[PDB]
């Protein structure tokens, strides 16, 4: 479907995700962020069904901006996730479920650690070095297995990402309209607006 | 003694009284006068409408529950609102259901049974509002007295509200003439009209004052209010 | 402060005024019952008093047939009566339907006082101003009479008495239980049971009866049954041929 | 105690008689209805110099041929207001028409005897009537422009000119005589800024008063601080000329 | 199952529940704001009734709403909390619906509706709160500042106290605050409010905390000394005449 | 109707007052005292039992410190069955935070929960408050070692050092005097002692009439470790404070 | 103390419930209504005071059929005896649906007697402000009953409640003693419209309509029937006979 | 219709009582004496049957109640209330553990849920508090015995030995003299019926006391054979016969 | 497996004039290959000088016609005996049909 591909280096975690939105025979845009700030050190990014995708992911950010104000403290990545996996379980056993996949990349300022989740619409989460959603893992995880270090710097992580982009545009059939790039570090989220040539 | 008893509509006094009902009663002897009368063909209602000021507009007192059947209120008139409405439901139930024109006899058994379920639970207020129903059904013409006890009496005339005895008094003489005006509309108004100028003392009813409505035989039930009660004063 | 005695909550000594008060309603008919044990019976006898002579006689009764074993004798208002015998009626039927056996006659009594029990603590609720005489053969422990009040208390008896002159009949049937030295009336026949019950009825309250003046129900082996007028008229003449 | 829903000896509400006794405490609102349109004016009665005048919200719109003014217990309007929007808006939906003036106010007043305990009648859960009257005045082809008074009791009279709050009994008086059928819009606007500045404690001037009117071409429209300037300035001058 | 009508009108036309919840309101500390050219401050006494408090985790008087907008309060502490987290909620459900901050004429509008409802339902007590909402509507520069009582009554002020002495410290404002010349410094802003506080917290320099919030959700709260600085230049200004 | 016999336990007094609350604190004035005292190195928490006998089996007995969580602690003063109401939720809706964050409960979030549903009993239902005060001792990676208390009001503070029930205002005076922010746990245990000896409504203050609990991070660990005294434990640490 | 009658549910101190002996007070106050067992049906009579000639005469019906076989007749509050008979016909109309066979009299009577001892049992609700007479023909025989607010009922030969029932007790209480083979329906009727007419010098101020229905075997086939044209004149002229 | 009593019937007094608890113990006060006293190899807990009539059958009426195999319960005050806390806790124990864990609840924690029963009708609507105050003695595997009290307000405590009721005051005093860490279950019963006997007026046998222990398991008792696991209940009420036997010893 | 709709046939036509408006329909109901009446009215005057006409399923089409005739009962009695004009009536019957979005009326009408 959507590309979702996250991947956490030496100090950073790093989410590449696909512009295009596609109903029926025609792509309707082609520069689509599939991703929330759910706080200054997390981001997720999120793909499934057309209106569940956005709904879930919002949902989750106004919940967590609320938690952020009333304690007002910024929760761990790790507990982030938790929150996120939970609303999914329950999702799943509900009259209509959820069907949206996420990927959660977090800078935890207590540990001074990046820390990328993988949860999908069932509600199963997993901590991962590198995660993809849907059809892109099948071809990125032998790539990340062969390439990947943990010691890489996060210029070595944007390298190795262009590297799995170029592979899913040489073998996958559909266009994806090209990837937008976030890295969450200890200094909060940037975007990477110089990926359509870098 | 009726200040332990006057509480709530639950509570019997000693005599075996509801003085919650009587206090509600104390309110249509406090509302303007209307008066009801029939003959065999034609069933009249004439209200007297009552102003808050001369800026004011005269508050309408009577209101239409179906084609065949109407009422005129004195008392509260959100309570009226509430009581004419219910019956409105009950008269449309009746055409949509049984495609049968709700009989003026049962309109009133329905009125009664409302009332009384306010007069024996906690919480609840009796209506604070006397109703004069009029229609012509499969029986012919019909006027009805309801009371907020729950109360309700079959009549030939009757009157309710401030000074209605003056009212009351003359139909009950009038009785023999007033029961014989069959086919003549005109006359059972200019009747009703002399009925409750019986029951006048502080002005004398003008144009914008008046109110009065007519059901019978080949008359669907229609309000007239000012210019149209002209002919009448 | 002074709404402890309008309501089930307790008063400053401990005491709850209106379940004492609903007991005073139980002697408001000025009716006496009492129940004996058989060998293999229980019988219980009640006044029956009709002032009115427009009154149907035959419809003025504080006895029930609750089941086809179980029957129940009320002291108190017949409206509560009624209450009491419809809802216990039910628990019956109930009971039989849920769990495939006869309900006891033991257990219909603590069903019944554990309902007056609920009505002494909830507030919304009134006690039932009746005393409840459950009678029956039970399948179990044989003739047996058990009586629940609006306190919600309940017990079994050898014999027992309810009403105005309840001390007089009671004493009178605790004198015989002394002197015989067994727990129950040693007869075969429910008859001379029934005729042991109306004599010491008449030795304790001090009044002969017609067959109109009393009333009286019998529970044997499988069926509990009222005595029609005639059926008491045939008793009360084999007890006048022996005083 | 006693039920909040009890007769008085005289056939009246308790709760509703009291209710009206807290909207004499009220603010004055002055209301006049003219074949050139309908003017609402109020006593905004600033607390405090230190109170932002302007904040002060007495005058709403309900739709653009419905305003209304209040006086009271001013918080208890907040959700009148929200049910005539409501029923106004919602009866455009369906019948693709403006609301009669006499139906909106009709909707109002169907809110006002909603209160009990438990009332045996449908579900009336509000622990006591509004603290509040409500002068709605608007425009519809029917009846032309109308001013309505609804009170708490659920009644509501359809008035030529209407004073409620402080200074209303007061106020009522002098538009009795002050009032006919061939009033200009320019001649009430005066009229409500001169009664008004005869009840009203303080002085009155464009910061502790505010005029609005509803016309059948522009519709109901609350004047600017400036505009009403102007009327007060114009109204000194036409006093002092005799 | 409890709807007994606890708020409801007495013979003079005043519901008691309401009058009485203001007296609460009296008996609580006192918090004042005043809006500068630039700024909103806010000022609120501590009590020393107990004095051995650690100061790190005790619940502050000042409350971020959002990032742009803040509640101080006088009355009952235990109610303010419902009050200010409903607040909260509503402004998370508004960023949801609208995709844009609340105002903070909407926020106020929102925490009198819910002290409203209160005076008007079955089975409840009115809050026992009256509320200072001050901030800057999203993208706005001109500050911003209302007040809440029970009866769900709200309004804008160019400077408001409520609580214990707010009458006092009132006075001190309406003969020291120009509407002219509003404060034009958040220094000389801060200096007004501590000023105003001083009239009632009789030296309290642990007792005043004071929390400033500039335009686009800057909002900082002075920490001892800061304020210990404001108090010692004012005391001067007394002792130099 | 039954308006009659309605107390109304939710109204304000003319003075803006809550009678039932204000009823509940003159309550829990009557109860056993309890203190808790937070130093450097640990929290502490002293209480009082109010009535004993000597047939009163002390081993299997708990009336006064219950346990949260494995990191959060509660002294009680007031009604124990209307405590063990609140104990039960409490220890419920730390479960919840674990269960949905996978991180314990921060303390404040705790004990507000508690304070606002006090609070709640005080606003709407007709209800009487629950008589109880709460002294919550606690750690977590935020604030560190923190100690709060709440009220039948639903009202919460956080304390240096405090005590509720019986004769506060003696306690609080004794304990205001002594104190010092540098403090050690075993200081702080003594000073508990010493504060329950000379507020103490009976002759001697014996081992079977205390409950003790201290909350410590033993350095030979890294954790933070829990530990409710057991009485030979409190007989023994009564003896070397000088009370024997 | 006392106010144990301000209260529906209250027992005062000697067992009794006076807000039910204030309904029967209510009761007392109201037109007299009879009923008259004969030998094979029920006859019922009551007194309708003309306040003025404006009432239409025959139109103000009060007796009221349950079902097709059962006849109601109520002294007191109007109104509750509507209410009463409305419930009667959901409970006579529940039993038919379930057991086929219409609702046999002693049935019916215990329906309307629970629900009437039901508004004694809690505060909330007013007790009856009526005294019934009804019954009817069924599988075995006819029945005649009376209904006390208390929910206090009993078979019987002839009933009487309202303003004069002392006069009509002692006039039935003749004829029980005067025909022992029992009265016929025809007589029933004619003995009903006397004992209405003697009842009414309780009232005598006031003019009256009288109204009579009748549940024979062999006259209405055992459905409920109201007397009317010949039959009421014949009863109307043996009562106005033997008046003077 | 409808219980509109949802208000608290139980509410502080400004001294800071709470009257409808204060006067439940007054309740209590008044009701007959029972006794628990805890030895080193079981519990025993005692009553005095007074029957209302002698025609009257005081085997009909069971005050001392067995709520598990493992744990029995007596009361001092009323009956009625005593009888359906009895149903209420023997249900609770299976409701809310056995259903759930598959062995029956541990004393205190039975102890814990019928106290809370007790504590809600101090502050639910419209209910008054329960007229009773309870003795529950029991065994569990991990706690060995056990004995509590549980009152009105719904608080409990554990007791190496106690009495309520009437002439609780007199009987505590007498228990505080004869009570020590090392008695045997049979010198715990022959210190019961000594104790019991000053309180009791008229006649003092087996038919007029009832008396049950919680000592060793019962296998005799359990109705079944094959399950080794399974040894029967430690609760047994003494009979008519064997009390009697032990009075001849008094 | 019971099916809620029917088909009772027929056709309705209307033209509106400068002055004037025709609503036409033929009098025929069937089911399948029977004529169930060869006179059976399917366009109704429904006052205030509007006529209505739901054809296809007959049962739904006069539950929807006795439903908007009762809808212009209640405008009236709801609004001062107010004439319902043409496209009021036309924004009701939207309302109406839209009600039963999800088990819809199985009728064309043209008023
Ligand atoms: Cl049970
Ligand atoms: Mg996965």
């Amino acid at each position: 479907m959507d590309i979702i591909l996250g991947i956490r280096v030496q100090d950073s975690v790093i989410l590449a995700s696909s512009k295009a939105v596609t109903r029926g025979i025609s792509v309707l845009k082609d520069s689509d962020d599939k991703t929330r700030q759910l706080s200054p050190h997390t981001l997720m990014s999120f793909a499934g069904e057309a209106g569940d995708t956005v709904q879930f992911a919002e949902y989750i950010q106004a919940n967590i901006q609320l938690y952020s104000i009333r304690e007002d403290y910024e929760l761990s990545p790790q507990a982030v996730s938790s929150f996120v996996r939970q609303e999914l379980a329950k999702s799943i056993r509900s009259r209509r479920p959820y069907q949206v996949n996420v990927l959660i990349g977090g800078y935890d300022k207590k540990k001074n650690k990046p820390e990328l989740y993988q949860i999908d619409y069932l509600g199963t989460k997993v901590e991962l070095p590198y995660g993809a959603h849907g059809y892109s893992g099948f071809y990125t995880f032998s790539l990340l297995d062969h390439h990947y270090r943990p010691d890489m710097t996060t210029e070595e992580g944007l390298d190795l990402l262009k590297l799995c982009v170029q592979e899913l545009e040489k073998r996958m059939p559909m266009d994806f309209k090209g990837v937008i790039v976030k890295i969450v570090d200890k200094d909060g989220i940037r975007q990477v607006d110089d990926f359509q040539a870098q | 003694f009726r200040n332990n008893y006057d509480g709530d509509t639950v509570t019997f006094s000693p005599t075996g009284r509801l003085f919650q009902v009587e206090y509600a009663l104390e309110a249509i002897k406090q509302g303007s006068v209307t008066v009801g009368l029939r003959s065999n063909t034609h069933a009249v209602l004439v209200a007297l409408k009552r102003n808050a000021d001369e800026l004011s507009s005269y508050q309408k007192k009577i209101i239409k529950c179906d084609e065949h059947m109407g009422l005129s209120l004195a008392g509260l008139a959100p309570d009226a609102r509430v009581l004419s409405n219910y019956l409105r439901q009950q008269c449309n139930y009746s055409s949509l259901v049984f495609n049968r024109k709700l009989a003026v006899e049962r309109a009133g058994h329905l009125l009664c049974d409302k009332a009384q379920k306010n007069t024996q639970s906690y919480g609840g207020r009796p209506y604070g509002v006397g109703l004069l129903i009029i229609g012509y059904d499969k029986s012919g013409a019909h006027l009805l007295e309801f009371q907020p006890s729950g109360n309700v009496t079959e009549l030939y005339g009757t009157a309710i509200g401030a000074r209605s005895q003056g009212a009351k008094t003359y139909l009950e003489r009038t009785l023999d003439t007033f029961i014989k005006i069959d086919g003549n509309p005109d006359e059972l108004i200019k009747a009703g009209v002399e009925a409750i100028s019986q029951s006048l003392r502080d002005e004398s009813l003008t144009v914008d004052n008046l109110s009065i409505a007519i059901v019978g035989k080949d008359t669907p039930f229609t309000i007239y209010d000012g210019e149209a009660v002209a002919k009448y004063i | 402060a002074g709404y402890d005695r309008h309501i089930t909550i307790f008063s400053p000594e401990g005491r709850l005024y209106q379940v004492e008060y609903a007991f005073k309603a139980t002697n408001q008919t000025n009716i006496n019952s009492l129940a004996v044990r058989g060998k293999d019976c229980t019988v219980v006898i009640s006044q029956k008093k009709v002032p009115d002579k427009l009154l149907d006689p035959t419809t003025v009764s504080y006895i029930f047939c609750i089941s086809r074993t179980i029957g129940m004798v009320v002291n108190g208002p017949i409206p509560d009566a009624r209450n009491a015998a419809l809802r216990a009626k039910a628990e019956a039927a109930e009971f039989r339907y849920k769990y495939g056996y006869d309900m006891p006659c033991d257990v219909l009594a603590k069903r019944m006082a554990n309902l007056s029990q609920i009505y002494t603590q909830r507030a919304y609720m009134r006690p039932l101003g009746v005393i409840l005489t459950f009678v029956s053969v039970d399948e179990e422990l044989g003739p047996s009479i058990y009586k629940t009040d609006p306190a919600g208390y309940y017990v079994g008896y050898k014999a027992t008495a309810t009403g105005p002159k309840q001390q007089e009949i009671t004493t009178n049937l605790e004198n015989h239980f002394k002197k015989s030295k067994i727990d129950h009336i040693n007869e075969e026949s429910w008859e001379k049971v029934v005729e042991f019950a109306i004599t010491h009825m008449i030795d304790a309250l001090g009044t002969e009866f017609s067959k109109n003046d009393l009333e009286v129900g019998v529970a044997t082996k499988d069926k509990f049954f009222t005595l029609s007028a005639e059926n008491i008229e045939e008793r009360l003449v084999a007890i006048a041929e022996q005083d | 105690d006693r039920g909040v829903s009890t007769f008085s000896p005289e056939g009246r509400l308790f709760q509703v008689e009291y209710s009206l006794e807290a909207i004499k405490l009220g603010s004055t609102a002055i209301g006049i209805a003219t074949k050139e349109g309908v003017v609402l004016g109020v006593e905004k009665r600033a607390t405090s110099p230190l109170l932002e005048s302007d904040s002060i919200e007495k005058i709403v719109e309900i739709d653009r041929h419905i305003g209304c003014a209040m006086s009271g217990l001013t918080a208890d309007a907040r959700s009148m207001i929200e049910h005539a929007r409501t029923a106004a808006v919602t009866h455009n939906l369906y019948y693709d028409e403006d609301i009669n003036v006499e139906s909106l106010t009709q909707s109002v007043c169907d809110l006002a005897l909603r209160f009990g305990e438990g009332a045996s009648g449908e579900e009336r859960l509000m622990s006591r009537p509004f603290g509040v009257a409500l002068l709605i005045a608007g425009h519809d082809a029917d009846d032309g422009y109308q001013l309505f008074h609804a009170e708490p009791s659920g009644t509501f009279y359809r008035y030529n000119a209407k004073a409620i709050g402080s200074g209303s009994e007061g106020a009522q008086a002098e538009l009795l005589n002050e009032w006919h059928s061939s009033l200009t819009l320019k001649e009430a606007e005066l009229l409500v800024l001169k009664i008004l500045k005869q009840v009203m404690e303080e002085k009155l001037d464009e910061n502790n008063a505010q005029l609005s009117c509803i016309t059948k071409q522009d519709g109901f429209k609350i004047y600017d601080n400036e505009k009403t300037a102007e009327l007060i300035k114009e109204l000194k001058e036409k006093e002092a000329a005799e | 199952g409890y709807d007994r009508a606890l708020s409801i009108f007495s013979p003079d036309g005043h519901i008691f529940q309401v009058e009485y919840a203001l007296e609460a309101v009296k008996r609580g500390t006192c918090a004042v704001g005043v809006k500068g050219k630039n700024c909103v401050v806010l000022g609120c006494e501590r009590r020393s009734t107990l004095k051995l408090q650690d100061t790190r985790i005790t619940p502050s008087k000042v409350s971020k709403i959002d990032s742009h907008v803040v509640l101080s309060f006088s009355g009952l502490n235990a109610d303010s909390r419902i009050l200010i987290e409903k607040a909260r909620v509503e402004a998370q459900s508004h960023r949801l619906t609208l995709e844009d901050p609340v105002t903070v004429e909407y926020l106020t509008r929102y925490v009198a509706g819910v002290q409203q409802r209160y005076t008007q339902s079955g089975g409840v007590r009115p809050f026992g709160v009256s509320t200072l909402i001050a901030g800057f509507d999203p993208r706005d520069d001109e500050p911003k500042l209302y007040q809440t009582e029970p009866s769900g009554i709200y309004s804008s002020w160019s400077a408001q106290t409520i609580g214990r002495n707010s009458k006092t410290v009132r006075e001190f404002l309406e003969k020291n605050y120009d509407r002219k010349e509003p404060p034009a410094t958040v220094e000389e802003c801060v200096k007004l409010t501590v000023r105003s506080l001083l009239e009632v917290v009789q030296t309290g320099a642990k007792n005043i905390e004071i929390t400033v919030v500039k335009p686009d959700s800057d909002i900082v709260a002075l920490s001892s000394e800061e304020i210990n600085q404001y108090v010692t230049q004012i005391e001067q200004e007394k002792q130099e005449q | 109707g039954s308006r009659r016999y309605d107390s109304r336990t939710t109204i304000f007094s003319p003075e803006g007052r809550l009678y039932q609350v204000e009823y509940a604190l003159e309550s829990i004035s009557h109860a056993g005292t309890a203190i808790g005292i937070m130093a450097s190195d640990g929290i502490v928490l002293a209480a009082e039992r109010k009535v004993t006998s000597t047939l009163l089996e002390q081993d299997t007995s708990t009336e006064k410190l219950y346990k949260l969580n494995d990191k959060i602690a509660v002294a009680v003063a007031g009604l124990t069955a209307d405590a063990e109401i609140l104990i039960n939720t409490a220890r419920i809706h730390a479960q919840n935070y674990l269960k949905t964050y996978n991180e314990d409960i921060p303390v404040e979030i705790l004990v507000r929960r508690l304070s606002d549903i006090k609070q709640g009993y005080t606003q709407h239902g007709g209800l009487r408050p629950f008589g109880v005060s709460f002294i919550y001792a606690g750690y977590d990676d935020r604030y560190g070692y923190q100690l709060y208390t709440s009220n039948p009001s639903g009202n919460y503070t956080g304390w240096k050092a405090i005590s509720v029930g019986a004769n506060t205002s003696a306690a609080q005076t004794l304990l205001q005097m002594d104190y010092k922010d540098d403090m050690k746990v075993d200081d702080a245990i003594e000073l508990a002692l010493k504060t329950l000896s000379k507020t103490t409504d009976s002759s001697a203050l014996t081992y079977d009439r205390l409950e003790f609990a201290t909350i410590r991070k033993g350095a030979n660990d890294g954790e933070v470790y829990q530990k409710i005294f057991k009485p030979q434990e409190i007989k023994d640490i009564l003896v070397k404070t000088g009370i024997t | 103390g006392t106010g144990y009658d301000l209260s529906n549910s209250v027992f005062s101190p000697d067992g009794r419930n006076f807000q039910v002996e204030y309904a029967v007070k209510a009761v007392e106050n109201g037109t007299t209504s009879i009923g008259i067992k004969c030998n094979d049906g029920v006859v019922f009579a009551v007194e309708k005071l003309i306040t003025s000639k404006l009432l239409v005469p025959q139109k103000n019906v009060k007796i009221q059929v349950v079902d097709r076989h059962i006849g109601c007749v109520y002294s007191g509050l109007i109104p509750d005896g509507r209410h009463l008979v409305n419930r009667g016909r959901e409970e006579a109309a529940s039993f038919k649906k379930l057991y086929k066979t219409p609702i046999p009299i002693p049935a019916f009577a215990d329906r309307l007697g629970q629900y009437v001892q039901a508004h004694t049992l809690y505060n909330s609700v007013r007790p009856f402000g009526v005294s019934t007479i009804f019954g009817g023909v069924d599988k075995n025989g006819a029945h005649l009953y009376m209904l006390e607010p208390s929910g206090s009922y009993w078979g019987y030969k002839g009933a009487a409640t309202g303003k004069g029932r002392q006069s009509a007790k002692a006039e039935l209480e003749k004829l029980v003693d005067h025909h022992p083979e029992g009265l016929s329906a025809r007589e029933a009727v004619k003995q009903a419209a006397k004992i209405i007419y003697l009842a009414h010098e309780d009232n005598k101020e006031k003019d009256f309509e009288l109204e009579i229905s009748w549940c024979s075997l062999s006259e209405t086939n055992g459905l409920h029937k109201f007397v009317k044209g010949d039959l009421l004149q014949e009863a109307i002229d043996f009562a106005q006979k033997e008046i003077n | 219709m409808t219980d509109r009593y949802s208000f608290s019937l139980t509410t502080f007094s400004p001294s800071g009582k709470l009257g409808q608890i204060d006067y439940a113990l007054t309740a209590v006060k008044q009701g007959v004496t029972s006794l628990g006293i805890k030895a080193t190899n079981g519990v025993v807990i005692a009553t005095e049957k007074k029957s209302s009539s002698p025609l009257a059958m005081s085997e009909t009426l069971s005050k001392v109640s067995l709520l598990t195999p493992d744990i029995g319960a007596v009361y001092s005050g009323m009956g009625p209330d005593y009888r359906v806390l009895v149903d209420k806790s023997r249900k609770v124990a299976h409701t809310s553990y056995k259903r759930i864990y598959g062995e029956y609840p541990p004393t205190k924690l039975l102890v814990s849920e019928v106290a809370k029963i007790m504590q809600e009708a101090t502050q639910s609507g419209g209910v008054r508090p329960f007229g009773v105050s309870l003795l529950i003695a029991g065994h569990d595997e991990f706690n060995g015995f056990s004995l509590y009290q549980v009152d009105p307000s719904g608080s409990y405590f554990p007791w190496k030995a106690t009495a309520i009721g009437k002439g609780s005051v007199a009987a505590k005093t007498f228990l505080e003299k004869r009570w020590n860490d090392e008695l045997e279950l049979e010198d715990a019963i022959h210190i019961a019926l000594l104790t019991l006997k000053e309180s009791v007026e008229g006649e003092f046998n087996g038919d007029t006391i009832e008396l049950a222990i919680i000592g060793d398991e019962n296998p005799d008792l359990l109705g079944y054979t094959g399950i080794p696991t399974d040894k029967g209940p430690r609760f047994r009420k003494l009979t008519s016969q064997e009390i009697n036997d032990r009075l001849e010893a008094l | 497996q019971f099916n809620p709709y029917g088909d009772n046939g027929g056709t309705i036509l209307g033209i509106a004039g400068e002055d004037f408006a025709v609503l036409a329909g033929d009098t025929r109901n069937i089911t399948d290959y029977s004529i169930n009446s060869r006179y059976e009215p399917k366009v109704f005057d429904c006052g205030d000088n509007i006529v209505m006409s739901a054809n296809g399923f007959a049962a739904d089409g006069d539950a929807l016609v006795k439903r908007f005739k009762n809808s212009v009962k209640w405008y009236h009695f709801d609004h001062n005996d107010k004439k319902l004009s043409i496209n009021s009536a036309a924004r009701n019957i939207q309302h109406l049909l839209y009600g039963k979005r999800f088990f819809p009326y199985y009728v064309h009408t043209i008023i």
